[PDB]
């Protein structure tokens, strides 16, 4: 054993994994172990999603999270979401499952077997944190992998099935991609949109065109940056606002996964489209929208005119403006005006929700949509009781959205700690005062009194 | 079937304080 | 001199793993039968003949749901001893009367006489100040307060709180709903002092833990320290100016930011006793008559203070029927006050 | 209206400009100990 | 030196009697903005429209208001999560109206205290302590972004975002439990164990250090002048501090490790308040306290009642209450 | 449902998930039998 | 004999006894009384 | 060497002994059924 | 096929199971490290042909 | 008057916390 308590290492068992910061054998195989971890679990709770999963009940009734991901990539699924085939779904989880066993294997011997140290082995797998060329080499490698990644998608979309398009003219259904948008105008224009109501940053992406032509530019970015790292050096600049370190890196894509994390809850909260509503339940601002379009339908029916029916406030009860005028659903709803979806659209027009739709043109798939997602509303309590929280036990109901979103701003959140925790660190090791102040070289003692 | 469940996770889950075991009789390198 | 009391006091004042001590003597058994009478309730005891509630694991309640329950409100204050009138002896009568509520409160508040004893006793025995002692008068302020005197102004015990998770979580709403708790400036000056002694812990933790001298070569710090070293183990001189030029404001002295430290929630506890003492009588804070009188006059006058009544009025009406079942109310679905819609 | 927007785009890109370019300016050099 | 050089010498410097930094540049003119706007809305602003349906709430201290029902008004239903600054208002009566004061303040005050926390990142890096106090601040932090915030953005509206008052506090409290059982959430009783601990642990270590004060003071004098600012010399004796406490209880459950035990002190009460924030910000996406109403059932198929609900029949009174104009349909789905 | 032919190891499918906690624990059950040194 | 049983593997096996009957009274919130069927 | 019988012996099962009772008797109530 | 399909998947998880425990136990022991290398070798040949003949004989039995 | 009061005390409140920062006893270091 070497390195392997606290005396020898500087670091309690409780931190023990930085004992690892400078044995790079060790280090890759408690990355690749973790990583077969990763794949286990998309394995294995695939498999057990499948085993669970009634056809017939939609997704977001069985507490599935991993089906409607392979749905939205359009394997297993024909038009409005409708499940023809769940082998697709096998076949993602045993891959992973089997995957996740060379993963462990390889983790398992280079943590425990193979060469401690990498760097008298292989100059090309061994690393030395400082070495800026070598750092920003391994970067430019993954950067090309994730492109390669971004490229698949792509190829799904285009040439390999297609996507679930919510969207898709006569309702939603699988549909091959043949135009992406590749207008560096729009695909850039979503980076430069407000994050706040009616703009929703990128988080707003409303087209599956929108969306493969992203990943044909991020593909290409990835690779192009990749590349350019594996033959480049960071320039003087970069040199002096970095600290360059193992655990610096590491607080940098701390920092950054916790941004993603929040952007994922934003997006699966938000997003019907790359998170179709068929699978994963409506949005909180969807559901609200369809209770309001459940009681203009039902008192329409009963001979109400909806148009001129005054509230309590002296607001429309059931139709109002919108604060630059648009007709919106009335009631708490009021706020919730952004909110677009392929059941609603046909009857909006140029000035908003259209009077002459409303009266005319409601069909029953719309009604019972709209019924669907009103009693599918992402609320519900701990234990998995739908509803709001004064409903009494009987609905078995959390929204996969509601689980997504809680899940990844937890975890997000607690990233922004580990970042400031590593990013803190990483500073005081660098300037060399990680573990304590020099009682014979205490700064302040050097420092003029503030008064 | 209940039983068939717990079996299973009691198998995969004393594995892991085995391998543990087999180790520490055996003078390995824990 | 050296007689039967001194011996049993060497015995009982032996340097053993648990500390015995005189206090001892009251402390232990007052103590366990408190702590024992808990969960005998919570895993056997209804509560269905003085609440109409189930509050047991026998009746399929789960932790946050059992309870003690206090005793139906015909009981009034009734002391309600295992061989009183009202059981006279029966055990299992007790336990269907609320007994185990009276039982627990009571050897609680012994208990507790017990464990500050004990912080005298091992204080003097030690040689060391009785400060810690004074502090633990806080937690007594309020269990007296809250769980004696406040349902002694009330009809009857059943209105103390019961002991349980849910059940107190009741009677936090019970507190809002009818006295208007929140409002009152004691319960105020309470959130003060532990929301401050909370932030008094955090910042006093991480400031010492972030202004230590590296007095070991450990990444790890713990061990860089001995209970029997004469040196402080942090630089006090650096943290006063970290917080400084920070907040503007720092502790110069550690002997005032340790008894600052006692102080603040010790304070705010006391002050929420003298609340609900308050409270015992109905003597709330629920109103401000110039907010009342304005708002009668005008009917566009609206503030969070006549929202939050309105609440108080749903929660009174909502709840007063099952938590409050000796009144017999039938309060018929019209009479109810309610919003649009909801 | 339109000339406060200007006024408070103006004020937040100079403070905007003033942080990056400020810790852009050697800022792990400017500890106590080793300046690097 | 250029100008530069010499500003952001400046900027860093140890010495100023307030530390400005980086953090500084942007926290100082935010909060500034923040506390500015507050004071002036919180004395002297209109009532505000907050549930967007034409009712104006009174906050402020001149249209009859005091300290205790004093407010600013979170921004108008109607707005939603609309980004509402003066510019987008036909005018300033509009633009109070409608609530606008609350977004300036809030956007600011978070931006602000966001700056704070890195701004003690920064001086504990200039004056060569251990980089961590700012991850304590984190806690509390991450409350105020919960409240004013992740849970307006859960819901769909500012409107539903803390109110910036002592009884408008409240009411979110009131409406926070009807609509999520907050007080049956796990984290939410993590972060009550978390303040009612560290209320606790501040007493307690408050009491022990004062407890052992070694003598360095006369009868008629207080024992503060025991201590000297700087001096080298602890204080008070831990070692009968732990003698006292490991008594009290039993010798393995004191401390006798005066960093552990600060570090004890400062992880009880944030790693709680972080399971709060996370409540509020989990909360904010309807994932709510755990829901036992009629749980218990006897065999013929009666509901007995238990305590949670009780809670229920309380939580119903504030949901059939809260904002009495505002709901036209009979769920309450945000 | 898993196919058919897959029925009998179902059981087993419904444990698999849990096996990533158990490797957390078992850094535990690890390092206690080397005494957390 | 004081000392033949290792406490790693006694720590272990409480351990894991707790995990089974906390486990247990989590499997009897959805079954029989309490389950609110 | 070493006592057995001690005040800690007797605090330990005061605690232990119901302990393990009602440990026994709530794992019971969980296959009760209405 | 079918009882061919069902014991290949049965050896399969029981192989699995065998190495799950032997492969880390055999690579942290001091000594049979050369039996142990052969039997890794063996044991993870026959776990890729069982995943590749469950693998084919799924569709002559789904 | 009531408003007069409470903002009254606010600014003494705010007075109190510029002479408790700018003009504080200055902490001086001995032993
Ligand atoms: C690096 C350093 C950065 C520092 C710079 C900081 C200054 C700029 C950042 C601003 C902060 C974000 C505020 C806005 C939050 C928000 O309303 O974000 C919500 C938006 C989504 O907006 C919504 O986007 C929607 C898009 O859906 C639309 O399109 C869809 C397409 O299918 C559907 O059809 C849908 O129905 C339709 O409405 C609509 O436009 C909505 O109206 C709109 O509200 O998410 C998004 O843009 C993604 C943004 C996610 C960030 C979440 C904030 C978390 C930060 C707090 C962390 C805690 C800190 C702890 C301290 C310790
Ligand atoms: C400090 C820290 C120290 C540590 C704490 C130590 C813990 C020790 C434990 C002591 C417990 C005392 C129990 C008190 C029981 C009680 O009071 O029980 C109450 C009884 C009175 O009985 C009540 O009397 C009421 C009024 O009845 C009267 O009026 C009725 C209607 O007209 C009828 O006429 C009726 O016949 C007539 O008796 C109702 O009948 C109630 O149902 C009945 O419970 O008084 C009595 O026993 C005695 C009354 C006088 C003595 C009071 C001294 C102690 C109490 C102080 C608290 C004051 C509370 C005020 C609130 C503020
Ligand atoms: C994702 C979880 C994870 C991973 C991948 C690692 C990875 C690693 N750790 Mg860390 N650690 C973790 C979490 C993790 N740790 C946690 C939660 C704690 C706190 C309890 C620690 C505390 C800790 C300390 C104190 C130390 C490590 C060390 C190590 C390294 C050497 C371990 C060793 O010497 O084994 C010895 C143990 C054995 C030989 C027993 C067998 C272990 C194997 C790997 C079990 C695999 C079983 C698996 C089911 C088999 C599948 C095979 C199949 C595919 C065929 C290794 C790279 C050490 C180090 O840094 O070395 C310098 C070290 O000192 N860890
Ligand atoms: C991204 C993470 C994620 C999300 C969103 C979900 C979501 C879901 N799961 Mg999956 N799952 C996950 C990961 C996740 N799971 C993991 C890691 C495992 C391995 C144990 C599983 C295995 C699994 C099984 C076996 C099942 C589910 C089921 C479900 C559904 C119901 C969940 C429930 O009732 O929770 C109840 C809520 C809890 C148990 C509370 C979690 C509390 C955690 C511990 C708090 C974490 C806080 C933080 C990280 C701690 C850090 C401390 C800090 C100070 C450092 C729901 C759709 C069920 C289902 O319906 O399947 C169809 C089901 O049977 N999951
Ligand atoms: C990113 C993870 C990773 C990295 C950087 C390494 C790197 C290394 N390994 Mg380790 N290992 C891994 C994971 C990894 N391995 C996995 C998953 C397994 C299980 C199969 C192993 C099992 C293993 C053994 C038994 C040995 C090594 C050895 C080595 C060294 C020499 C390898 C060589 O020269 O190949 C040269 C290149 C080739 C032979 C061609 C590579 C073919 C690949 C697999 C094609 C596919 C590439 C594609 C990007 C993978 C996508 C998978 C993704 C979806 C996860 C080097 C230090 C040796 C050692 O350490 O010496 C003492 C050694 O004996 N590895
Ligand atoms: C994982 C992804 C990744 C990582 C970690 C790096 C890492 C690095 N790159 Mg590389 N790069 C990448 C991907 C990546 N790159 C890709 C995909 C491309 C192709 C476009 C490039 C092209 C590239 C070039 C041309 C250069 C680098 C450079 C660098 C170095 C310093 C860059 C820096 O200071 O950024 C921080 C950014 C700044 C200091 C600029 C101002 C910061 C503003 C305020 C950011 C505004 C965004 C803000 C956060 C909020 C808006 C939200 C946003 C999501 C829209 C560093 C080693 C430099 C280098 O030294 O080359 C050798 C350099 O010149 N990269
Ligand atoms: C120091 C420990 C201690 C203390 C302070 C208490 C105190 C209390 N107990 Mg608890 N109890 C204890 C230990 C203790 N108990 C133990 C060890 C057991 C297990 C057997 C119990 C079991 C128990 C039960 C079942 C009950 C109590 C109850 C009570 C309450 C009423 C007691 C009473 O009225 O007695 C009055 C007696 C005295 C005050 C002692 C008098 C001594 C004087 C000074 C001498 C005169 C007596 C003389 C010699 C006798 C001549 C009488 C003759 C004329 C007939 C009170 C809160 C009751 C309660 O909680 O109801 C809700 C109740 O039902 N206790
Ligand atoms: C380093 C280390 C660690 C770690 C480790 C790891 C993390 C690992 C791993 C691992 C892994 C990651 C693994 C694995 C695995 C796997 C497997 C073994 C598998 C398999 C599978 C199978 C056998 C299958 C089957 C099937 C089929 C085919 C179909 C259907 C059904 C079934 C499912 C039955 C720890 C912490 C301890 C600590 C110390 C050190
Ligand atoms: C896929 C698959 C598989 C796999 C497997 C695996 C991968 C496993 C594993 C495993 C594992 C991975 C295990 C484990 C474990 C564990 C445990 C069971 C634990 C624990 C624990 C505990 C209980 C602890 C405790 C403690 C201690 C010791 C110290 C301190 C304190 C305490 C008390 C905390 C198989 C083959 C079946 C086949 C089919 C499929
Ligand atoms: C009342 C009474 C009495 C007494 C009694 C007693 C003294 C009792 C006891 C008792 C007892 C003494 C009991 C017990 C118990 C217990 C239990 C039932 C337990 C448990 C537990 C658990 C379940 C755990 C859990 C947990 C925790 C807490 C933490 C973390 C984790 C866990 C999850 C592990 C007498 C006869 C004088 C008379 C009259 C009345
Ligand atoms: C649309 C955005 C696209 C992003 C494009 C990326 C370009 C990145 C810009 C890098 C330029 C910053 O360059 C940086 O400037 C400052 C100020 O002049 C320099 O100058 C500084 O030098 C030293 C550094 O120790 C300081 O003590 C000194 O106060 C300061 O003058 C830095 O040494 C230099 O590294
Ligand atoms: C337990 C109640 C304590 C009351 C103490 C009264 C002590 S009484 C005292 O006891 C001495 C020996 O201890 C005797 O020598 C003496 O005769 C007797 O008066
Ligand atoms: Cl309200
Ligand atoms: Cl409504
Ligand atoms: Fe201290
Ligand atoms: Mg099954
Ligand atoms: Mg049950």
């Amino acid at each position: 054993a070497t390195n392997r308590d606290q005396e020898s290492s500087g670091f309690a068992w409780w931190a023990g994994n930085a004992r690892l910061i400078n044995l790079s054998g060790k280090l890759l195989g408690a990355h690749v172990a973790h990583a077969g971890l990763i794949v286990f679990w998309a394995g294995a709770m695939t498999l057990f999603e499948l085993a669970h999963f009634i056809p017939e009940k939609p997704m977001y009734e069985q507490g599935l999270i991993l089906i409607p991901h392979i749905a939205t990539l359009g394997w297993g699924v024909g038009p409005g979401g409708e499940v023809v085939d769940t082998f697709p779904f096998f076949v993602v989880g045993v891959v992973h499952l089997i995957s996740s066993a060379v993963l462990g294997f390889g983790g398992v011997y280079h943590a425990i077997r193979g060469p401690e140290t990498l760097e008298e082995y292989s100059s090309f797998f061994g690393y030395d944190w400082k070495d800026k060329n070598k750092m920003t080499t391994i970067l430019g490698f993954h950067l090309i992998v994730l492109g390669i990644g971004a490229l698949l998608l792509v190829a799904k979309a285009m040439f390999f099935g297609g996507l679930y398009d919510t969207w898709a003219p006569g309702g939603g259904d699988v549909r091959v991609i043949t135009n992406p948008t590749l207008d560096p105008r729009v695909i850039f224009g979503y980076l430069l949109k407000s994050p706040f109501g009616g703009e929703g940053w990128i988080v707003s992406v409303n087209n599956l065109e929108d969306v493969v032509g992203g990943h044909i530019w991020i593909g290409l970015i990835c690779i192009a940056g990749g590349i350019w790292h594996i033959l480049t050096t960071p320039f003087g600049w970069a040199r002096r606002a970095f600290i360059w370190s193992g655990e610096a890196y590491l607080s940098y894509s701390l920092g950054a996964l916790s941004m993603m994390g929040f952007i994922a809850t934003c997006f699966v909260w938000f997003n019907n489209t790359v998170y179709p509503s068929e699978f994963y339940g409506p949005t909180g601002p969807e559901a609200s929208q369809a209770q309001a379009m459940t009681f203009l339908i039902r008192d329409q029916k009963l001979g109400a005119n909806v148009g001129s029916a005054q509230g309590p406030t002296g607001l429309g009860k059931y139709l109002m403006r919108s604060p630059t005028g648009e007709i919106i659903f009335g009631g708490e709803t009021m706020r919730f005006w952004d909110f677009r979806g392929p059941w609603l659209e046909p009857l909006r027009g140029p000035n908003g929700l259209d009077l002459n739709k409303i009266k005319n043109d409601i069909q029953p798939w719309q009604e019972r949509r709209a019924a669907e997602y009103m009693t599918h509303a992402p609320l519900g309590s701990l234990n998995s009781v739908g509803g709001v929280a004064t409903e009494i036990n009987s609905v078995n109901f959390v929204s996969p959205r509601s689980w997504l979103a809680t899940s990844h701003f937890v975890l997000a959140f607690f990233f922004l700690v580990g970042h400031l925790w590593h990013a803190g660190r990483a500073r005081a090791a660098a300037a060399g005062f990680e573990k304590g102040i020099d009682r014979e070289s205490e700064p302040v003692l050097s420092m003029p009194s503030l008064d | 079937e209940v039983i068939a469940q717990l079996t299973m996770i009691a198998m995969i889950g004393i594995a892991g304080p085995m391998i543990i075991f087999l180790l520490a009789v055996r003078r390995g390198n824990l | 001199e050296r007689g039967w009391f001194d011996i049993l006091d060497d015995w009982l004042k032996r340097d053993r793993f648990v500390f015995v001590g005189w206090s001892g003597i009251l402390l232990f058994p007052c103590a366990y039968l408190a702590l024992g009478g808990w969960l005998t309730g919570t895993t056997f005891v209804t509560s269905w003949y003085t609440h109409g509630l189930a509050s047991s694991y026998l009746e399929g309640c789960n932790f946050l749901t059992v309870a003690v329950s206090t005793p139906a409100n015909s009981m009034g204050h009734s002391l309600l001893l295992l061989w009183g009138p009202e059981a006279q002896g029966d055990f299992t009568r007790w336990c269907q009367l609320g007994g185990l509520w009276t039982f627990i409160a009571l050897h609680g508040a012994f208990g507790l006489i017990g464990f500050m004893l004990r912080q005298f006793e091992i204080a003097r025995l030690v040689g060391v100040r009785p400060y810690n002692a004074i502090a633990f008068s806080a937690p007594i302020a309020v269990f007296v307060s809250v769980f004696l005197i406040y349902p002694l102004g009330q009809s009857s015990w059943f209105f103390a709180p019961s002991f349980g998770v849910a059940a107190i979580f009741r009677f936090l709403l019970f507190f809002q709903g009818f006295h208007n708790w929140t409002l009152n400036p004691f319960h105020m000056m309470g959130v003060a002092g532990v929301l401050g002694g909370a932030l008094l812990c955090a910042i006093h933790g991480a400031t010492v833990e972030n202004t230590l001298f590296q007095d070991g070569e450990g990444a790890s710090t713990f061990r860089a320290f001995n209970p029997t070293q004469a040196e402080e183990t942090y630089s006090m001189v650096t943290a006063n100016r970290f917080w400084s030029q920070i907040f503007g404001i720092a502790f110069s002295n550690k002997r005032w930011l340790h008894f600052f430290m006692l102080f603040v929630p010790v304070t705010g506890l006391w002050m929420s006793a003298i609340g609900v003492v308050g409270l015992a009588l109905n003597l709330r804070s629920y109103d401000f008559i110039s907010q009342e009188i304005r708002a009668a006059e005008d009917p566009e006058f609206e503030t969070f203070y006549t929202k939050n009544l309105l609440l108080n009025e749903g929660i009174r009406a909502w709840m007063a029927p099952q938590d409050q079942p000796h009144e017999n109310f039938v309060f018929p679905e019209e009479v109810l006050p309610r919003g649009n819609a909801l | 209206m339109e000339t406060l927007k200007i006024t408070v785009y103006i004020v937040v890109t100079f403070f905007v400009l003033l942080f990056v370019f400020g810790f852009l300016s050697g800022d792990p050099a400017r500890n106590p100990k080793r300046k690097d | 030196a250029n100008l530069w050089e010499r500003f952001c010498n400046w900027v860093t410097s140890t010495d100023n009697r307030l530390y400005v930094g980086w953090f500084g540049v942007i926290m100082i003119p935010t909060l500034l903005a923040a506390t500015i706007c507050f004071v002036i809305a919180f004395i002297a602003a209109p009532p505000v429209d907050i549930d967007g349906i034409r009712e104006p709430v009174s906050g402020s201290l001149l249209y009859g208001n005091n300290i205790i029902t004093g407010a600013v008004v979170p921004s108008s239903n109607a707005i939603g999560l609309h980004f509402y600054p003066i510019w987008e208002a036909a005018s300033l009566d509009e633009w109070l109206y409608n609530g606008g004061p609350y977004q300036l303040i809030i956007f600011h005050f978070l931006l602000g205290a966001s700056c704070y926390m890195g701004r003690q990142w920064e001086l504990s890096y200039r004056l060569g302590m251990r980089p961590w106090i700012c991850v304590a601040y984190s806690a509390p932090l991450a409350s105020a972004f919960a409240v004013f915030l992740i849970y307006p953005i859960g819901q769909g509206s500012f409107s539903d975002g803390m109110p910036l008052g002592i009884s408008g506090t409240f009411n979110f409290m009131i409406v926070f439990q009807a609509e999520h059982n907050i007080l049956m959430h796990p984290f939410h009783q993590l972060g009550v164990a978390g303040v009612f601990g560290g209320a606790l642990f501040c007493a307690m270590h408050g009491s022990l250090v004062t407890s052992s004060l070694i003598r360095e003071t006369t009868e008629t004098e207080s024992a503060n002048y025991g201590y000297k600012f700087g001096q080298e010399e602890e204080t008070y004796n831990i070692v009968a501090a732990h003698g006292y406490f490991g008594r009290l209880i039993f010798q393995y459950a004191s401390f006798n490790n005066s960093r552990s035990l600060h570090f004890f002190l400062a992880a009880w009460p944030v790693v709680g308040v972080w399971f709060a924030a996370l409540g509020i910000s989990t909360m904010a996406f309807n994932l709510n306290g755990f829901n036992f109403n009629h749980s218990v059932i006897d065999a013929k198929g009666n509901v007995i009642n238990t305590w949670a609900d009780i809670i229920n029949r309380a939580n119903l009174g504030m949901e059939v209450m809260h904002e009495r104009n505002a709901h036209n349909f009979p769920l309450d789905l945000a | 449902k898993l196919p058919e032919a897959y029925a009998i190891f179902d059981p087993l499918v419904d444990v698999l998930p849990v096996i990533p906690v158990l490797f957390l624990a078992l850094a535990f059950v690890w390092q206690a039998a080397v005494g957390f040194r | 004999e004081g000392g033949r049983i290792p406490l790693w593997i006694v720590a272990t096996v409480a351990g894991m006894g707790v995990i089974v009957i906390v486990g247990l009274f989590f499997y009897g919130a959805y079954a029989g009384l309490g389950s609110s069927l | 060497s070493y006592p057995i019988f001690t005040v800690r012996w007797v605090a330990v099962h005061t605690l232990a002994v119901p302990t393990i009772f009602f440990l026994g008797a709530i794992a019971a109530m969980q296959f009760i059924q209405r | 096929m079918t009882i061919l399909f069902q014991l290949a998947l049965a050896a399969l998880v029981i192989l699995s199971f065998v190495m799950v425990i032997g492969v880390p136990v055999a690579y942290a022991s001091p000594q049979d490290w050369d039996r142990s290398k052969q039997l890794i070798f063996l044991g993870s040949g026959l776990w890729i042909a069982l995943v590749l003949v469950v693998g084919v004989l799924n569709f002559f039995v789904v | 008057m009531e408003t007069i009061t409470y903002v009254f005390i606010f600014a003494c409140i705010i007075a109190l916390f510029f002479f408790a920062i700018f003009f504080r006893e200055p902490p001086r270091i001995t032993k």
